[PDB]
């Protein structure tokens, strides 16, 4: 729209929030791959911060990419290679959602504050694999990765 | 529909378009290669049955323990095949049990369990999976008959559903008799055969049993792929028609909101 | 007009939730199977 | 010119069979060394950010991409290779790329040059 | 005359052919089969079988399992589970072999386990007993 | 009756240990085929 | 377009005749879901026919969300509860079509009227599955059901 | 408040696997979205008192027509209701005034429907 | 689109240059079933030029057809009525393309301006398979049918 495409041009930063991704139930919306800064830059975050991010990024983009084939064959017939991408995906996707602390009232939850160092050990592990055997739903509205595992634990108990 | 309706549409149609035809690309291939393997297996297979239709056996009469063993797969996608072989099992299965008989069944393949757990839910002796992801070899038939074997139902009588290969485009749904050595020995014809103890007899016919599932594998799995291939030509060519369709609609509407936004200013221009 | 990686649950017909489901129920059962695992772990790992 | 009408040639046949990537295995080797050749291509096409390239550098990164020098090394590992294998001539060898950049094209003796010194690098790389 | 057919499930040797003299080794001692053998139906133990060709031209083909059918119009069907010419196969790997499974013989967990080991075994000195 | 025979067995793990026996000692290149065309893949699920 | 959409507000019963279902060969190609009514109320119809029509218009939405899979992956695709969506609703689909007097010169049929409780049992028999064994085409253009049952019979023939 | 939000997660897993129709689980999951979706539907001009929504809602999602088939629940609804609307005025009246389920309203509930499932 | 939507209702015949045959080195690159003429008729160019067209336009699509099932089955599934199809459609591609007077610095050749009749004879002797047993590359780039018989000779001795 006019509007909005103007405004893309006078903003640094744009979050840009998804209904596509509100219906899933990740909260905050925030779109991965539609979202964007200026000091994303490895000069101004660092490499590390910034090899994570894309990494975090080429996943999400690939798992778009499967999404099409696994429409006609069905999960089970992909290869062990591209389900380990699903999987990633899936936990990255629901790791990024994080419970406000104005949006008790909804989710019933309790706000987390994340500190940057942890966002980036948490998805810098979840990619290198140091969780593939966790379930997804363990990552679904946790703050720092711990939590995930400390939730994980608690799924599995009560089981 | 919108615009936007329409253009989500014709994309999502164009990316399924794609992938059928890499899907037909790579069924293909398999096909080719089953073929090949196929070849002398249908060979070894033939041989293997040799016996059977050369000192014809008339299965007992006074026997109420049968098997039906359904050849097919795991994969998806293939069209009338785990169809017809699930249809012509259950049958079989009714005809058996309205004759007043005791009949098992054994599924080689998800799809055929699947198509029959809602009837014949118990009388499933043991399914196998893990089908159609690799060519079967002589070692998934002596896993199946060995499993097979092992499960005590000692039958009284056999039959085995596959879908033989014919032509590239068409295959036919066979029945193929298994006996057991409790029909072999009380045969007249088996009387010449000699040195015919019922142990030597009872390895052969372990070992008939893992030739006949080997040779319904093989026909099976180059039938399916076979399928397979047609099934997706069939589906990109739907694929491609729809996408002509939705392409032309595109068009007009396109055309159709460039002209109702130019008349909106136009009015908006000479209504000052 | 093209076509972009992505598109099929996007438009969210009928392929989309079809995939959608597909990919739920084979997740479901996979995290089943790994909280069996957990489960299990969990106890052998006490002592 | 030489290296790239390769190159665009190589490319154009890999983006007529990009779709079976995710296949790619259970398919002729024709398409397999289709889609190896156009996947060592685009990840040396990929580039960094405010960090320009002489046309000698491009010309023999290119050069080696392009004559299965790179068919050997794992794709996320070419991004490395470029890297450093660029540095090398950079540094030991200023009067192949100077023949080149001034000459404006390649000639025999600094083809097998070229040759020579990217057998050499990828030789010993690991 | 025979109508020979040697075909393992992977590769198909004789199809219909007609030979001459078929030494075959089963379980119940190993014998031959010439034009009018007496119909039986036996099954190979692992051992290798000897085709004279329509001539006095010999080939070895070392079985490891099957069955045997000779059939009274004289066909032979003569299926194997792994049949490979004697040319493929090598020898001090098969004492190598055999040596490590009479060292499990032993570790003989129940009667079934040593069974399995010294089918081993047997399978072994057959190799070691065609290949020397 | 074979050994194996008393001891319950049948003839088709007889020839399964046989073939690993016999396609165990071929020559170092012949071993990838063999690997091929042998080797079952299927599951079994408890009923 | 702003006059039909305006004239909706203004009317008890609709019935928007279709064009995709008139090329199909369905005669009159009332479009049984966009067509809507204020008395379709259990307190005005009844709940034999107020249950029917419900039915009829549940299976026809089923089939109507399967077309999509159906006309690219094919019927072979689909599992056996829908498959026999498919086949009801197919039937239903081309029982609805009916035979009018006005049109005896088109076709040459005779004009067919079907009295209320007729219809209702018809369309009850096929819900239930009375009728599987039939071919679709036995109902396309009858009167009642039973010249659907008749129909076939002179099928097989 | 208590019972709507355990309804409102069962529904958002359940339309998640809906598209198709095998483990036990996820076979449950199914059959609970179902039940609970066939108890939401409703008449016209018939709005229901509060506490009577919530004793549906209650009987839907605490798993105990899970064992009746899905084309049957609306019976069960309305039979449910005018049982309830006689029976137990005082229940609904102890709910409303309270305006919650307590511990002894909540056993009283479970009692209630206990019996009224295996008479019917 | 209204400008091509107005302009095609003037055309009198059309000419598709296709990427796709430049790349196979076939000069000019004119689409040769894409391209479309309104005096394509019998009336107009006769019916030996008229049938003469079709029958290359056929076998051209015969051979498009084929393409897949070599693409696919590979190229020993054909019959020997279709290798056969296969070989003049190839035939017939080649002898379609010709050499520019204008581009004789990007051919090495020397240009052709092949009169109707020769063009007509040349086709018209390829189809009936006068020439099936010559190599195709004696077809390329070259002018009238006889210096496809020249070229044959020239390279073949």
């Amino acid at each position: 729209d006019p509007a909005p495409a103007t405004t893309f041009a006078h903003l640094d930063a744009t979050t840009v929030l998804s209904r596509a991704i509100a219906e899933l139930g990740i909260y905050p919306a925030v779109d991965p791959l539609d979202s964007t800064s200026r000091i994303m830059d490895p000069n101004i975050v660092g490499s590390e911060h910034y090899d994570v991010a894309r990494g975090v990024q080429k996943i999400l983009q690939d798992y778009k990419s499967l999404q099409d084939i696994i429409a006609i064959l069905g999960m089970d017939e992909l290869s062990e290679e591209d389900k380990l991408t699903v999987s990633r995906a899936r936990k990255i996707q629901r790791f990024l959602s994080q419970p406000f602390q104005v949006a008790e009232v909804f989710t019933g939850h309790l706000g987390k504050l994340v500190p940057l160092k942890e966002t980036i050990k948490g998805f810098q592990q979840i990619l290198a694999g140091e969780y593939d055997h966790l379930p997804e739903q363990a990552f679904y509205m946790v703050g720092p990765i711990e939590e995930a595992v400390a939730k994980a634990d608690k799924l599995a108990e009560e089981h | 529909a919108t615009l936007k309706d329409i253009t989500r549409r014709l994309k999502s149609i164009k990316n399924i378009q794609k992938i059928t035809k890499s899907m037909k690309m790579v069924a293909a291939a398999k096909y080719a290669r089953a073929e090949r393997e196929l070849k002398p297996a249908r060979v070894y297979g033939v041989g293997s049955l040799a016996l059977y239709e050369k000192a014809d056996i008339k299965t007992p009469e006074d026997k109420k323990k049968h098997l039906i063993i359904g050849v097919s797969s795991d994969r998806g996608l293939c069209g009338a095949i785990h169809s017809s072989v699930a249809k012509q099992m259950k049958s079989e299965a009714a005809n058996l049990a309205a004759a007043g008989k005791e009949v098992k069944i054994i599924g080689v393949g998800d799809k055929i369990r699947s198509i029959l757990h809602r009837t014949h839910s118990d009388q499933f002796l043991v399914t196998f999976k893990e089908v159609g992801r690799r060519p079967p070899t002589f070692g998934d038939a002596s896993v199946i008959a060995l499993e097979l074997l092992n499960s005590g139902y000692e039958f009284d009588e056999g039959s085995i559903i596959f879908n033989r290969f014919r032509s590239v485009i068409s295959y036919k749904t066979e029945e193929k008799p298994i006996f057991s050595l409790d029909t072999i020995s009380s045969a007249e014809s088996m009387s010449i055969y000699d040195d015919i103890d019922a142990d030597v007899l009872r390895n052969y016919q372990e070992y008939s049993l893992a030739n006949i599932i080997y040779y319904s594998l093989k026909e099976s799995t180059t039938s399916e792929q076979s399928a397979r291939m047609t099934a997706m030509d069939n589906a990109s060519k739907n694929a491609s028609e729809m996408i002509d369709k939705l392409t032309l609609t595109f068009n007009r509407t396109r055309q159709a909101v460039i002209t109702k936004e130019l008349i909106e200013i136009i009015s908006g221009a000479a209504a000052l | 007009v093209r076509s972009s990686a992505g598109a099929v649950r996007d438009a969210g017909g009928a392929f989309g939730k079809r995939e959608q489901a597909e990919e739920e129920r084979y997740f479901r059962a996979r995290a089943k199977e790994q909280l069996a695992a957990l489960k299990k772990h969990h106890e052998n790992e006490i002592s | 010119k030489q290296v790239a009408g390769t190159m665009k040639l190589e490319l154009a046949q890999y983006r007529e069979v990009a779709a079976f990537a995710q296949f790619g295995s259970d398919l002729d080797a024709a398409t397999q060394q289709l889609l190896s050749r156009g996947v060592r291509l685009t990840e040396l096409l990929k580039q960094g950010q405010y960090s320009p390239m002489a046309i000698e550098e491009q010309v023999a990164v290119i050069y080696a991409g392009v004559r299965g020098y790179l068919d050997k090394l794992e794709p996320s590992k070419i991004t490395k290779f470029e890297n450093a294998f660029l540095s090398h001539v950079i540094s030991q060898h200023q009067a192949l790329l100077g023949k080149i950049r001034t000459d404006g094209k390649i000639s025999e003796e600094s083809d097998a040059k070229l040759k020579e010194i990217v057998t050499n690098f990828l030789a010993g790389f690991e | 005359q025979m109508s020979f057919t040697f075909a393992s499930p992977t590769q198909v040797f004789f199809n219909s052919a007609n030979v001459r003299q078929v030494d075959v080794p089963t379980q119940t001692g190993a014998f031959g089969i010439l034009a009018a053998h007496v119909p039986t139906l036996q099954v190979l133990r692992p051992g290798l079988v000897v085709v004279h060709a329509e001539d006095g031209t010999t080939s070895k083909y070392f079985v490891s399992s099957g069955s045997v059918t000779v059939n009274a119009d004289s066909s032979v069907q003569l299926l194997a589970e792994e049949a490979v010419t004697l040319d493929m196969l090598d020898l001090g790997a098969a004492k190598a072999n055999l040596e490590k499974a009479q060292s499990e013989l032993l570790g003989a967990a129940d009667e079934a386990t040593r069974a399995e080991i010294q089918i081993r075994i047997e399978a072994n000195e057959a190799l070691v007993k065609a290949l020397e | 009756v074979a050994y194996w025979r008393q001891a319950g067995l049948s003839y088709i793990r007889y020839s399964q240990i046989c073939a690993k026996a016999v396609r165990d000692a071929l020559k170092t290149e012949f071993k990838a085929n063999a690997m091929k065309t042998s080797g079952s893949t299927i599951k079994i699920v408890k009923v």
